């Protein structure tokens, strides 16, 4: 019984490989070798946020590119004015161990989770001024991993027990449970029409989930080690994913392989946190070596490296105007950064 | 992918030798601490042994030491495990594990429930007749 | 003298079939109480399953109730152990055990390791193939 | 190795059985056909001696036929005149438990033994009276069954540890070590002219074993349970033996197979001790149900039952003369039976 099935289901996967291979007309690097290089890029730290007593775990950018939220392990979720640097609300975790934080589009709520494997999300069009736990989410068994914003009513989390859930936030209930995992999901990233998001596991694989039917359409395997940080391309027609094994992917959704990989010889430590830019050409992934690499996306050539954090660059963010790249580290700092002519 | 398939196992009477062979695809080899694990029949997971990337370091259980040799061949992308001396006891099921990150001296969870890094394993019975 | 032989055993695929037979010579079979004793490698002897003089009473223990059936033949001066449903933990050598004293309920050391009214017993191994 | 080793045992052993069955020349009961029955035995109780507070476990006779001695589970060796009923000792023992207890030929000591693993002797010689353990014995680590006296300075010892000992009284060290049983010894029989003694143990088999030099001569094997009690014959050619099955067994050494077994069908208990009689034709052995019953060992027809005993018979013995019979039972009674005409 198990005999006839794996066997049936190895021929499947021989079945897709030599689908892939089919398919394969040329390389991404090939076709990119008639195109001007990205050159030398300058980016110089403009704003740094401090004031988090322990290490800063993840951060979100806000839709005017103007509010960001970050999540710190000290219990505390500070929302940063760019600008300014002035900040606006400070609300103490109820959980001490926080690994993230979402900012809703329309900036009324915000959400965060983290080892309680409780959702909490704060209302923020309060008029008292004082905030306040709008909601809290519990089905989850595994540690909160990752939580992204829908709308004002529907939440996509991530959690380690190889599931992924769709909340409803006015009945507080799941809608969708995505369960295709065999190891714990890491992160997933938002299609720019809401319709489908892809998320990374520890088992080197990323899977593509339809929001509304439920069901998985892709899966990626081309990474050796864990998946740690995961982000669509501004077309959405592709995503870049990071691992431990200091590898960047770039993955195809309509040709269903990796069309390029962004690996270096001195590199050898882990990636925690990629994104793209507004145009996509470049890829900022944040490494483990205490610093963030600007990788060009078609020639996978490092165009520039920031070295301004004194731990690893736990989180990374872009806006959404591209403006600038506001990085969070372990040491308790935040760094935006912006290039200059 | 990352693909472990065991080799060798089935019957042997105690006192005897075999060798188990632990075919790796799918990854650098060299760049990979590796594990062997066994699951006795009604009991848990159990860890045998390890070697580092080089092989120049390599440790034991118990049970075990002096009795099993454990090395690989990167050349090859092989791991062996050669046993000797068997007895009743050591029956079981052998896992070919491999560390999670690589350039890495700690493996945390090779001995897990639902590690999704080592191989399906093979059944080695210890049954005199 | 007191002699107790069996017969079955070897290898049997999980969830087949199997017959054990005791037989006993030089004592009276049908006054003395009957009991089956198994021990799995690597750990102690423990209780399997009890018969009374005349079948009347019967007992298993909780890991083989409802799989195994016990009987006895006093005519042909037999006892018997029909297995089914095996499962790999259930590997173990199986010993033929008489209760010292005659027309008594109780014996207390039967599940000792210097037992003299005990036979060779056979080996069991339910080991997939 | 072992397969080897295990057939030739079994071959030897059929060796033996083809030799037995080769001098099975008749039957004993089949020459004693032509032989008077000795006919109905009538025994009264003529002493009864009262004052021990637990159950008596064992006693044994003195070689003048006036003193013995008899031992309780309460602690208490109380030394007994059969004729005027006076108690002339009472020793405390150490250990409340014992099993066992003897009297030297000589009458100088006692010695006796219990679960305390612990042969404790004591001299009456002493001038002022006041007993005392004139040595202690602990090489054993099975409970104590019984001991004979050799003389004032050797001992015979029988332990539960499939051992029996042969100590040195002045050096307080074993001489000789018998181990060839393969169950718990329960009790021995020293031969009139002191160079062999039988042991019965758990095993259903009688050994015979050489003082001097210390290694079994004969083994019997004939019984089906536990012997528990076993006697040597007058002569010393032979010896009876008493299990758990209810059944009796004389044995012959020059035979080496037993000779007539003594059995009854209503009697289904067991058999706690058994001796023979001045002349051996009658084997008093005492049951386990509340009595004692005295055989014809000739003709295997009980020739007696002595029940005035409210538990079970636990010792028996006979006088070297063979006047009376003492019995002691469970009940803390000794009980004295005499024949009368």
């Amino acid at each position: 019984e198990l005999d006839q099935l794996r066997q049936e289901a190895e021929q499947l996967k021989n079945q897709i490989r030599d689908a892939r291979k089919a398919c394969a007309d040329a390389t991404l690097s090939q076709i990119t070798n008639n195109i001007d290089p990205v050159g030398r890029i300058q980016m110089r730290t403009r704003r740094t946020l401090r004031g988090h007593l322990a290490k800063i775990y993840a951060m979100h950018w806000g839709t005017d590119s103007r509010l960001l939220v970050s999540a710190s392990q000290d219990g505390k979720l500070i929302i940063w004015d760019s600008y300014t640097t002035n900040k606006v609300h400070a609300i103490p975790l109820r959980s001490s161990w926080v690994m993230t934080c979402a900012y809703a589009p329309s900036g009324n709520y915000v959400a965060c989770g983290g080892l309680d494997n409780i959702c909490s999300i704060y209302n923020l069009k309060t008029r008292e001024g004082n905030v306040r736990v709008s909601r809290e989410l519990a089905g989850h068994t595994g540690y909160l991993s990752c939580c992204r914003f829908l709308d004002d009513n529907q939440i996509v989390t991530s959690s380690g027990d190889t599931t992924c859930a769709l909340w409803d936030i006015e009945t507080g209930q799941q809608t969708t449970t995505f369960t295709g995992h065999t190891g714990d999901v890491m992160s997933l990233s938002l299609a720019p029409d809401t319709r489908l998001f892809v998320s990374g596991a520890c088992d080197a694989s990323a899977k593509l989930w339809d929001v509304r039917e439920g069901m998985c359409r892709q899966t990626f395997t081309g990474h050796e080690s864990d998946i740690n940080a995961i982000c669509f391309f501004p077309n959405g027609n592709a995503f870049a994913t990071g691992s431990d094994d200091a590898t960047c992917r770039l993955f195809d959704l309509r040709a269903d392989q990796e069309l390029m990989t962004y690996s270096h010889d001195n590199i050898i430590c882990g990636i925690t946190s990629v994104s793209f830019s507004k145009s996509g050409r470049l890829l900022l992934a944040g490494y483990d070596d205490f610093n963030c690499n600007v990788w060009d996306a078609l020639k996978a050539d490092r165009a520039g490296v920031l070295a301004g954090h004194d731990n690893r660059v736990s989180c990374l963010g872009v806006t959404d105007d591209g403006m600038a790249v506001a990085t969070g580290s372990w040491d308790s700092f935040l760094k935006i950064w912006n290039g200059s002519s | 992918q990352v693909q472990l398939q065991e080799s060798g196992g089935g019957l042997v009477q105690p006192g005897g030798s075999l060798r188990l062979s632990c075919a790796a695809s799918g990854f650098t080899f060299s760049n990979y601490k590796m594990n062997w694990v066994r699951q006795a029949p009604g009991k848990g997971l159990e860890w045998v042994s390890d070697i580092s990337q080089s092989g120049a370091s390599i440790s034991y259980t118990g049970s075990v030491k002096g009795r099993f040799t454990i090395s690989r061949d990167n050349a090859k992308n092989t791991l062996y495990l050669q046993m000797n001396s068997l007895k009743p006891e050591d029956t079981a099921v052998y896992y070919c594990a491999r560390c999670p990150a690589p350039f890495t001296r700690d493996c945390f969870d090779v001995t897990s429930t639902t590690y999704a890094y080592r191989g399906q394993g093979t059944q080695v019975t210890v049954s005199s007749h």
